[PDB]
């Protein structure tokens, strides 16, 4: 028996799995850039999506219904989320350098201007200011449902975290329109290359974030979470505010300042 | 009492130093390594042109 | 549970120091060995 | 006297010269005559004989200072292996040559080091230093 | 070029060369010094049987450990950014020659007056004439001007290469898409090699550079001759 | 039984024992390769007849070296074995993730050797420079195949990176603070900070030379107004801080094992060595453009990059003289780990000098992209990283395996070591300063001299390499069991036996606070 | 504006999380969350040092801020003392 | 800045869920009603084969490898122009 | 920081504590053995006394021998010590290692 | 027999150290003045006494003479 | 006019190593210069000194494949 | 909706041994084994692939 | 450190033969193919 509060965890299938998925993943897109073929890439994601459902899972069985994440466990689970945004933060960083770096300095095969001749920017006052005013407004109701749920407020947490995740769904629904309806492409040169790996990184991010408050809505539904004790409701508003950031970064870098 | 470097240490450092300089000296004088010194003092240069 | 002590705290067997070569021998030399396995590959297409 | 494995988190002896006094005992369990040398000790030491100094000695201790610090005949096998084993490695480099490495290229002849080395000095390379300053341009030979 | 056993730097070309190889005798005995000192104090450490195990105060020798790499470093940064500064001071070329990188050879435009250009190729070693240098000759020489200022220009039509001349000091990276510019001014006639420094595929090894360093009119007329 | 403890493990132990097995193997694939290269240049001409193979040959070389034997043995390897006992706590702080760090890397290894095999390999140097690197010069699927190897040994040292700040600011007993944990502790919690910042700037940079290759993106072409400049500075901004990620464990067992074996109870001026390693890792990110310097940068920015590198010797010099301050006064016990742990003193402050010779601008024109760097930076890596983890091996082997090594054999290997790697790469420096290129299969002939000696130094080590897997069966062949370890009251990883029980500290250690 | 329907952790904390929680509230500290605040240390007044078992390791900070810990198995019977600053340590099993 | 607003007797769910519902929605329905005020085609403009644009180094991976991945035919021209 | 004789002095205290017991004789030995001195024979008198108290013979013969190894190379100071010491190896009966046999290897 | 003198006893481990130090010292300063006379100052002495009369055309006309050059015969 | 050109001179625009805006900017001058004199019925002679620095400054093929844009109308700088 | 957690802590405390990814019952033994059945066969389709990919079509 | 006398002692003769075999198992398969390497070059 210990007399620590740490948690040991029962040996566990899913690194592996998780090891495994990523190596179909990483062959199935080489498979698919280069031997014309989905097969391996489609059974990667799918063990991958497996993995990430048994996995957290798992962490639920652990916490809600087994009770190991004490005070000094849940305060481990708080430090890994926040250097996991940090490590996120740097990823992005890399493209911010690299879309300054090129802005910046226009080469002569740009015309040497920025934005390049033949480039037509969207407006930023048009839907990407509408894609600001959703993320901002999605903080502010996350918020509100943090508060609601600290104050043993079920029916308004619910109202709360479902207005965030309909405002997320409606921020990708309009950047997929977006996409569609640019008259630029990731092949337009270093313009279109910066634009949308950086935009759709942030929009992938989005998406998962999505998904983790979509996991908490049907969590908080099934009453895991107390008014005092709900690290992955914390977790994922964290994470969101850290999108909600990174598009502001985003606006202000590539929309309006890159226009 | 006498342990394996009382019994047979000298003979390993004898043997080994003298298995070690003539295997080198071997290598690198008789089996047509190159090793191409400095021609100054060495080589008498001759016409080329 | 699991077996503890030396000599079984490791993924492999020490129970017999001749199998340990082999399993050893298989083991390290494998490793060495695929560079010039590699290398021979390369040549061999061309 | 025996130490064994499950013993690991208990006080233990050593022989160090930087700790003295260990913290316990060479030898705990004493023999009839042992009980009796160590109530003797108990009265005045210069009535124990030099036997029986010793013995209290090595009941307490193992090995003495010099036979602790004692040096060895180690380096012996240590430099003669190594040499042994350089000494391998100079076959094994045979081999190479003699089976792996064919001929160097052509410029490595005589005549062809010969006349590149002129021409060398013909284009006064390194003419501060390194090479044509080691050459009497006048007498036509090499600086003594 | 390189010689047999060589352990130093080639002789110096150009002054900045020069200027080099006396900063570099400047910073070697100041590293010959301290890996000295550490290999002794080692030694010291290490030969007695004297010993003090309880614990050590440490500020008073940490302040001189600190203070005094700083005043070597900055003895070894003072030269060093006065060549940095004089190899970036202006000294207006009389000739820019452009030189291209390609996998795997280099080309030269000598395009101030006429349009001169060509491809410079190593030379096979079964095609050396005799007393000729293995991996080093070309066919067509990088013919120059001695004792006078050269802008060179350099850029690549392919990969990354890297023009390098060792013995005046040269090294500039040839990026498509970029022009990247040094100066280069020979104290003496003669032939100068170099070799491609950026790693550009199968025959890195095997791209070099030959700058041939004549008078001013013997230039002029090569490059007539070469239109 | 056997798959549970082995594949399912959530034990910082058995997950350390794999790391190592891993990372040794690794070191075979890194030796073979080098021997390899070392075989090419051993007489002039061409001994392979296909410098594209030698240049995958170097290009794996590196990359097998740095991830998957260097930073999974001391990372993986003593980090997980040593980091939970060295604080007292039960294991890692994540326990199960930790796992998937250990498991990713044989998919990132399996992906490195199908590049090699797959079309005619990723000869593109370790660095991966666009455009030899995109999809023109390195048409096909190897160079994609090594960008995807990166990424699964990225997130691997990033989860890891994660686990380890984790564990060790975390999960300390209550008492101890940051300022009492052992240094070993200290180098992997800056490690882990170094490859959770940088490792992410890497993993943008490939995945942008991903896209160029595969989606038609121009980051790197100029014909899309893209830079093969920017993908420098993105590798090379983490690039600086991995060099000290290879080292800074390496700098903490050195402490330990100088320590220990100076018969101290503590390193000299642990504070002071607290403060380098922090700064060290400061300074490691304001750094990168020194790799650089010909790329044609203004003159401004080379003096600055010129500064700035120099400063790290001030805080590396503390932690030398602390070490030589360590063994003053030591009751001195030349046990092969202290013999690995002297050569390491002596042959890094070798390279770290001609180091600061490299971040001199105006003489890196001449000496960049020469045999110069290769000698700088296997005196640091093959003297350095390889002493500190051969050290390590030699001084822990009987903690984690209950067993002894022939400590005869053990200094015999090296001394045999100590030669091959200086006959290797001293020659290097005369090589570089006459301007012999790195990167190349053959040379001009008045090279030939250094090459061949360098070249033959080579199997020196080999004969070393050979001999240690000898020396760790003799161990496991023979079985002579730990009893007594001295300095357990200062060094906490050997109190609970050789090998510990499974579970340690289920009954957490009692510090009080006074 | 404000109905309830969230359960507090008095209601659903469980197993170990749920055994903090209630010691906690009575002062206490089965599973060591708190560093044990020193007594005196005399061989009068040891520095008492719970165990679930008949051994536990003792780390002892000396003297304040002293960066190295000394550390030893304190075993169950006669107090014993760090072995760099004496102070006094005795093993009360439960 | 303080904004322009000003509550804080206490923080609260309250609170922000009248900033929710007082401030940051109706914000989302002003940006909603000048977004679709201003959508409709903006008119195409004259097909220009720049080098620098429609890069093709490789077939994209789909399609008949030279459209890209959400390829809208009334403003993205391929390189060889609008399609017809 | 305190004199060469109040150093001293302190350790003389220590060792001529009457009921000083086991524990503390190794604790002061194994301590005073770290510093960069060889005791002064006042030291090592009061802890052969503190020894003898202790009915503890073999001690005594170690501490003369870690007096020896204190000196290292520097020959001279062990027979000095001892020849200081004479009087209280008499008095007490204690042998020195070398009339013990245990200086040979 | 007399007796023997008191040694000094006390800090013998930092008196070692104080005269190697200092010794370590003095050979630094006098490796360091030979290296700038067998080296440094050596090499200023070759480039000056070279260029000194150096005569560039008459080197040119050297090489000319040797066959070397492409531009020149 | 200021003939006796040797080479370009040094431009205190382009001061560093990158000397890529130098050619380009000179390439696009004396376009826009032969363009003004050519329309405007002048001498596209007073243009002759941005002709020289950018045939000294600029790589052959660069020249190349800027004429050809410029014919192909796909230049993408002004002129 | 009813809390119901009460009845997950029962079940997965119960003192079966079965390690957390078990402990729900046989559905979670089945979803284990498509998982793994899906890695290892997925793994071995990749190294056929390699095998595949390693020649130019020999 | 102090340890045990081996459990499974391990003589000069086996050591000879865990040495000669480990040294075999690196040099065998390495020297096979740099021994065959012109073969290779042939096709
Ligand atoms: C363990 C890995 C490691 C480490 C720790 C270091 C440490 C340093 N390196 Fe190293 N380096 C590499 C691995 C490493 N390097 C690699 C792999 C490359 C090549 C990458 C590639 O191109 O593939 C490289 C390349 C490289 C370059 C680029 C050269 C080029 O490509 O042209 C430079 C330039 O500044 C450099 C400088 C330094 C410096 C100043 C240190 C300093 O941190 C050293 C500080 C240490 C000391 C100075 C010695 C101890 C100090 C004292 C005893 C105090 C007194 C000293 C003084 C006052 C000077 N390194
Ligand atoms: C709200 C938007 C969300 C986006 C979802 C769409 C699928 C992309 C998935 C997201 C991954 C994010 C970055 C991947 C990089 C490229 C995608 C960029 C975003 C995007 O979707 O870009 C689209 C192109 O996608 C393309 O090439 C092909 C895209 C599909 C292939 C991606 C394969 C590469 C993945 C590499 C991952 C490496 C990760 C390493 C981490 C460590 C833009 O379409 P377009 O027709 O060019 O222009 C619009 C013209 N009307
Ligand atoms: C294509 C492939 C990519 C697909 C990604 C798909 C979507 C993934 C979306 C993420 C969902 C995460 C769900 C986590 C649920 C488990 C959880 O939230 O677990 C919580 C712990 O937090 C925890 O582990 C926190 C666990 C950390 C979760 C981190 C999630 C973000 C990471 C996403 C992957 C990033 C990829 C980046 C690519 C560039 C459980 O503790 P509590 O909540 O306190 O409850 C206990 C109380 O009930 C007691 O009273
Ligand atoms: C049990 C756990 C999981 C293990 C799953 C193992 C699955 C094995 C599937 C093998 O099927 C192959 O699929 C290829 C693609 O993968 C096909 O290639 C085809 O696919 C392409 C497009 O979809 C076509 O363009 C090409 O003609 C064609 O070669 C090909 O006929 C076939 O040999
Ligand atoms: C960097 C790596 C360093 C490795 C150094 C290797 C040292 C040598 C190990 C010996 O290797 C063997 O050498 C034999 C020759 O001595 C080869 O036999 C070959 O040559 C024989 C003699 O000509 C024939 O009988 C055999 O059939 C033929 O395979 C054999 O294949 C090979 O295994
Ligand atoms: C049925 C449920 C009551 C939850 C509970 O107390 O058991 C109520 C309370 C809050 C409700 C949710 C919130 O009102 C937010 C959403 C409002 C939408 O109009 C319907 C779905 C929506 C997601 C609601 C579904 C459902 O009526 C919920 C979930
Ligand atoms: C080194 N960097
Ligand atoms: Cu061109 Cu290397
Ligand atoms: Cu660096
Ligand atoms: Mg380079
Ligand atoms: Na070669
Ligand atoms: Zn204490």
């Amino acid at each position: 028996h210990q007399t620590h509060a740490y948690h040991m965890v029962n040996p566990s299938p899913w690194p592996l799995t998780g090891a495994l998925s990523a190596l179909l993943m990483t062959s199935g897109l080489t498979m698919w850039f280069h031997f014309n073929s989905m097969t391996l890439l489609m059974i990667g994601l799918t063990t991958n999506m497996l993995t990430m459902y048994q996995w957290w899972r798992d962490v639920i069985r652990e916490s809600t219904f087994q009770g190991h994440h004490t005070p000094a466990v849940q305060k481990g689970l708080r430090y890994g989320m926040i250097l996991f945004i940090i490590s996120e933060v740097l990823f992005f960083t890399g493209f911010f350098w690299a879309f300054y770096h090129s802005s910046l300095a226009p080469t002569p095969e740009l015309g040497g201007c920025w934005p390049p001749t033949g480039i037509h920017p969207l407006n930023p006052l048009e839907v990407p200011l509408l894609n600001t005013s959703v993320l901002l407004a999605s903080g502010v109701s996350i918020t509100w449902a943090h508060h609601s749920l600290m104050e043993g407020d079920r029916k308004h947490m619910l109202q709360a975290l479902f207005i965030t995740i309909t405002l997320g769904v409606y921020f990708t629904l309009l950047q997929a329109s977006e996409y569609y309806e640019a008259p630029f492409t990731i092949s337009d040169g270093v313009y279109g290359s910066t634009f949308f790996v950086a935009t759709g990184f942030h929009g992938l991010h989005v998406i998962i974030g999505s998904t983790f408050l979509i996991v908490c809505f049907f969590r908080q539904l099934k009453f895991h979470f107390t008014s005092n004790h709900h690290f992955g409701f914390e977790a994922a508003a964290w994470y969101w505010h850290f999108v909600d950031v990174v598009w502001l970064f985003l606006y202000v870098s590539i929309y309006w300042w890159g226009s | 009492a006498p342990d394996f470097h009382d019994k047979y240490g000298n003979a390993v450092l004898a043997s080994g130093a003298t298995f070690c300089v003539a295997v080198w000296v071997y290598m690198a004088t008789q089996i047509g390594i190159e090793w191409n010194p400095s021609p100054v003092g060495r080589v008498t240069p001759k016409e080329w042109r | 549970h699991y077996e503890e002590g030396p000599g079984k705290n490791i993924p492999f067997s020490v129970e017999n120091k001749w199998r340990l070569l082999a399993m050893m021998t298989l083991f390290f030399g494998s490793g060495f060995a695929a560079p010039f396995f590699i290398v021979r590959h390369q040549l061999l297409k061309k | 006297s025996v130490v064994k494995s499950e013993d690991y988190a208990l006080p233990s002896y050593v022989d160090r010269r930087d700790y003295p006094l260990p913290d316990v005992a060479h030898v705990k369990n004493l023999s009839a005559s042992q009980k009796a040398l160590k109530e003797k000790e108990k009265a005045s030491w210069s009535s124990l004989s030099i036997d029986e100094k010793v013995e209290l000695y090595r009941l307490k201790f193992k090995e003495s200072f010099a036979e602790m610090n004692r040096s060895t005949n180690e380096w012996k096998t240590v430099v003669g292996a190594a040499m042994f084993f350089i000494g391998f490695t100079a076959l094994l480099l045979i081999w190479e040559k003699h089976y792996v490495y064919g001929p160097i290229p052509h410029t490595f002849e005589e005549e062809w080091v010969a006349k590149q080395t002129k021409r060398m000095l013909d284009m006064k390379v390194a003419p501060i230093q390194g090479f044509s300053a080691k050459w009497d341009y006048d007498k036509n030979e090499w600086k003594k | 070029m390189a010689y047999p056993m060589q352990l130093g730097f080639q002789d110096a070309t150009s002054p900045i060369m020069e200027e080099l190889l006396h900063f570099h005798d400047h910073t070697l005995m100041i590293v010959f010094l301290i890996s000295s000192l550490v290999l002794y104090i080692i030694s010291l450490m290490l030969t007695t049987k004297l010993t003090h195990t309880s614990t050590m105060d440490a500020q008073e020798v940490e302040t001189i450990w600190t203070i005094l790499p700083a005043i070597i470093l900055i003895l070894i940064a003072l030269p060093s950014l006065r060549i940095l500064y004089m190899m970036d001071e202006i000294n207006n070329p009389s000739l820019t020659v452009k030189t291209m990188g390609h996998q795997w050879y280099w080309s030269y435009e000598y395009t101030d007056y006429e349009d001169l250009s060509f491809d410079s190729y190593m030379i096979p070693t079964s095609e050396l004439k005799p007393g000729e240098l293995r991996l080093l000759e070309v066919d067509n020489r990088v013919v120059l001007p001695m004792e006078m200022t050269i802008r060179m220009l350099v850029s690549s039509e392919d990969v990354l290469h890297s023009w390098a001349v060792p013995s005046l000091g040269l090294k500039t990276d040839a990026i498509p898409g970029r022009l990247n510019q040094t100066t280069l001014m020979s104290s003496r006639p003669g032939l100068y090699y170099g070799q491609c420094s950026e790693i550009c595929g199968s025959n890195h090894s095997f791209m070099p550079i030959v700058l041939e360093l004549v008078p001013l009119k013997y230039f002029e007329k090569w490059s007539a001759s070469m239109l | 039984m056997f798959i549970n403890r082995w594949l399912f493990s959530t034990n910082h132990k058995d997950i350390g024992t794999l790391y190592l097995l891993f990372g040794a193997w690794a070191g075979m694939v890194g030796t073979a390769l080098s021997l390899l290269i070392r075989a090419e240049l051993g007489q002039p001409g061409t001994l392979l007849g296909d410098d594209q193979i030698y240049n995958v040959v170097v290009t794996a070389h590196a990359f097998v070296m740095i991830f998957f034997m260097v930073m999974p043995i001391m990372i993986g390897g003593f980090g997980n074995w040593l980091v939970p006992l060295m604080i007292g706590a039960p294991d890692m702080a994540f326990p199960r993730m930790n796992n998937m760090s250990f498991w990713l890397l044989p998919p990132s290894f399996l992906l490195l050797l199908a590049s090699s095999m797959v079309e005619a390999g990723a000869g593109t140097g370790w660095t991966v420079y666009p455009p030899l690197a995109g999809n023109l010069a390195h048409a096909g699927a190897s160079v994609d195949l090594t960008i995807f190897s990166l990424h699964l040994a990225g997130v691997s040292s990033i989860l890891g990176a994660i686990n380890f700040i984790t564990t060790i600011i975390n999960m300390k007993p209550p008492a101890m603070s940051q300022y009492q944990t052992p240094l070993f502790v200290w180098s992997v919690m800056i490690t882990a900070v170094l490859l959770l910042l940088s490792l992410p700037v890497l993993a943008a940079g490939i995945t942008m030379l991903l896209t160029d290759r595969n989606l038609n993106t121009t980051f790197f072409d100029p014909a899309g107004g893209g830079d093969p400049i920017l993908y420098q500075h993105l590798f090379w901004f983490f690039g600086h801080p991995e060099v000290y990620i290879l080292i800074l464990p390496g700098f903490g067992m050195i402490s330990h094992i100088v320590t220990y074996y100076s018969g101290k109870k503590e390193p000299f001026g642990y504070m002071g060595m607290v403060w380098a390693m922090m700064s060290i890792g400061f300074l490691g990110f304001i750094v990168w453009a020194h790799h650089m310097f010909t790329v044609g940068m203004d003159v401004d920015t080379r003096a600055y990059f010129t500064s700035a590198t120099m400063i790290i010797a001030i805080p590396t010099g503390v932690k030398v003289f602390s070490w030589l301050a360590t063994l003053h006064g030591g009751n001195i016990k030349w046990s092969p780990a202290m013999m690995w742990a002297l050569g390491f003193i002596f042959l890094f402050t070798v390279g770290g000098l001609t180091g600061i010779v490299l971040a001199n601008s105006s003489l890196d024109i001449v000496l960049h992209d020469t045999y110069y760097v290769v000698a700088h930076f296997h005196y640091v890596l093959s003297m350095g990283a390889v002493f500190a983890i051969m050290g390590g091996f030699v001084h822990w082997f009987p903690l984690f395996s209950g067993y002894t090594l022939n400590d005869t054999w053990a200094k015999i290997h090296f001394a045999i070591m100590f030669v091959g790697v200086n006959m290797t790469f001293f020659p290097q420096h005369f090589l570089g300063l006459s301007g012999m290129p790195r990167r190349y299969s053959d040379y001009p002939d008045a090279y030939t001299m250094w090459n061949t000696i360098s070249s033959m130094g080579s199997f020196i080590s080999l004969t070393a390499v050979m001999l240690m897997v000898f020396i760790i069966w003799e161990a496991f062949a023979s079985k002579r069991e730990v009893l007594t370890v001295d300095l357990t009251t200062t060094n906490l990883e050997w109190l609970n036996g050789c090998p510990p029980p499974y579970h340690t500290f289920e009954e957490p250690t009692y510090v009080n606070l006074k | 504006a404000s109905g309830g329907g969230v359960p507090t952790d008095e209601e659903q904390a469980t197993g170990l999380e749920r055994e903090v929680m209630l010691a906690a509230r009575k002062g206490q500290d089965p599973y060591n969350i708190l560093a044990p605040k020193a007594t005196s240390g005399t061989k009068e007044d040891p520095n008492l040092v719970p165990s679930i078992t008949n051994k536990r390791i003792v780390g002892c900070i000396c003297e304040e801020d002293n960066s190295t810990v000394i550390w030893f198995w304190l075993h169950k019977g006669e107090a014993q003392r760090c072995p760099s600053c004496g102070t006094h340590y005795k093993l009360v099993p439960h | 800045a303080s904004a322009a607003k000003g509550d804080h007797g206490g923080t609260g769910a309250r609170t922000w869920r009248f900033l929710t519902f007082g401030l940051a929605l109706p914000s989302v329905a002003l940006c909603t009603l000048n977004s679709w005020l201003h959508s409709g085609h903006r008119e195409r403009p004259a097909f220009i084969p720049y080098h620098h644009l429609r890069i093709r180094t490789k077939p994209f991976s789909w399609g008949d490898g030279n459209h890209t991945f959400f390829h809208n035919p009334r403003v993205n021209p391929l390189p060889t122009g609008y399609e017809k | 920081h305190e004199t060469d004789e109040e150093f001293d002095a302190r350790w003389v205290t220590y060792f001529n504590k009457p009921d000083i017991d086991a524990w503390e004789l190794r604790k002061g030995m194994n301590t005073l053995v770290g510093y960069d001195l060889v005791p002064e024979p006042k030291i090592i008198d009061a802890a052969l006394r503190a020894c003898r108290r202790l009915n503890d013979f073999a001690s005594a013969v170690r501490i003369l021998e870690v007096v020896k190894d204190k000196a290292g190379p520097h020959k001279e100071i062990y027979p000095y010590v001892i020849q200081e010491l004479r009087p209280t190896l008499n008095e007490l009966g204690i042998s020195t290692p070398e009339e013990l046999g245990l200086d040979k290897v | 027999s007399t007796a023997l003198a008191k040694p000094q006893m006390r800090g013998l481990l930092a008196r070692r150290l104080r005269f190697h130090i200092v010794g370590a010292f003095m050979v630094s300063l006098g490796f360091a003045t030979f290296y700038k006379f067998a080296v440094a100052e050596k090499r200023k002495k070759a480039y000056a006494d070279f260029y000194r009369n150096y005569d560039s055309m008459k080197d040119f006309e050297e090489m000319r003479k040797a066959g070397i050059f492409q531009s020149a015969k | 006019k200021i003939k006796n050109y040797q080479t370009a001179p040094f431009d205190s625009r382009f001061p560093n190593q990158n000397q890529t805006r130098n050619c380009w900017q000179n390439y696009l001058d004396f376009h826009r210069c032969e363009k003004a004199m050519t329309a405007k019925g002048g001498d596209v002679s007073v243009c002759e000194w941005y002709r020289r620095v950018y045939k000294s400054l600029c790589p052959i093929s660069w020249v190349s494949t800027w004429d050809d844009r410029r014919a192909e109308g796909t230049f993408p700088g002004k002129i | 909706f009813e809390n119901r957690v009460a009845e997950k802590q029962k079940l997965f405390q119960e003192d079966n041994g079965l390690p957390v990814h078990l402990k729900g019952g046989a559905t979670d033994n089945i979803l284990y084994r498509v998982t793994m059945t899906l890695c290892l066969g997925g793994t071995l389709y990749s190294l056929y692939c390699l095998g595949w990919a390693s020649f130019p079509h020999k | 450190i102090t340890a045990k006398p081996a459990k499974t002692p391990t003589s000069p003769k086996e050591q000879a033969i865990g040495l000669s075999v480990t040294f075999l198992s690196f040099l065998l398969p390495a020297g096979w193919v740099l021994y065959h390497l012109d073969n290779y070059k042939k096709s």
